[PDB]
């Protein structure tokens, strides 16, 4: 496909010699036949800056920031709709609430951790 | 036809008389490598030699083709030298 500086990607992989393997990063430079990609390495506890050269065969485009385009736009509708609400903040999973069960769906039964 | 006598009296052969260093045996084209469970020898088939250019990853401008072009070169090279000693 297609693919121009900038643009953030994933290191694809179709033994595999070596074990680079998912570590996404963004390409810096781009050839007639190979791409370049930043990754970040460290040692110890001080992070370092890696030059990467790859494939083109084994570079899929990431979806990451589709996420991100989808809450901007989802945003700007709340914002449309409010001139005609408030709280459009992202809420994390919220524990189950409480909820009457009849036994008549399925009477409980004893499964007999003999097991057999 | 006459006796072929004549040999080659290129450089090498000087420097190793001068030297100590004994003639290779020529024990074998099966070179060892790793990360590949497999001989892969030096040359004759799929080797090393092309092991760089066939590798996906190349961690340090396109550095696959410069390889190749330093192979070339040192083929230019000793095409040059073998020039060079045909005038012996």
């Amino acid at each position: 496909k297609v693919y121009k500086v900038g643009d953030i990607v994933d290191i694809k992989a179709n033994m595999p010699h070596k074990f680079y393997q998912g570590k996404t990063g963004v390409v810096y430079n781009v050839t007639k036949s190979s791409v370049g990609v930043i990754i970040n390495k460290m040692v110890g506890n001080r992070y370092l800056e890696k030059r990467l050269n790859l494939r083109v065969e084994h570079i899929k485009h990431s979806k990451c920031r589709q996420e991100f385009l989808e809450r901007v736009k989802a945003n700007a509708a709340k914002r449309a709709e409010a001139k005609a609400a408030v709280q459009l903040k992202r809420q994390p999973a919220q524990p189950r609430e409480s909820r009457i069960v009849s036994t008549e769906g399925n009477v409980p039964q004893t499964l007999a951790p003999v097991p057999y | 036809k006459p006796l072929p006598k004549a040999k080659a009296m290129t450089k090498w052969e000087k420097f190793a008389a001068k030297k100590g260093i004994k003639p290779k045996e020529r024990a074998g084209k099966m070179i060892y490598d790793e990360a590949s469970g497999e001989w892969v020898p030096k040359w004759g088939y799929k080797g090393a030699n092309k092991k760089l250019d066939d590798q996906w990853l190349v961690e340090v401008i396109d550095p696959r083709t410069l390889n190749r072009a330093e192979r070339k070169r040192l083929v230019k090279k000793n095409e040059k030298q073998q020039r060079r000693n045909m005038k012996n």
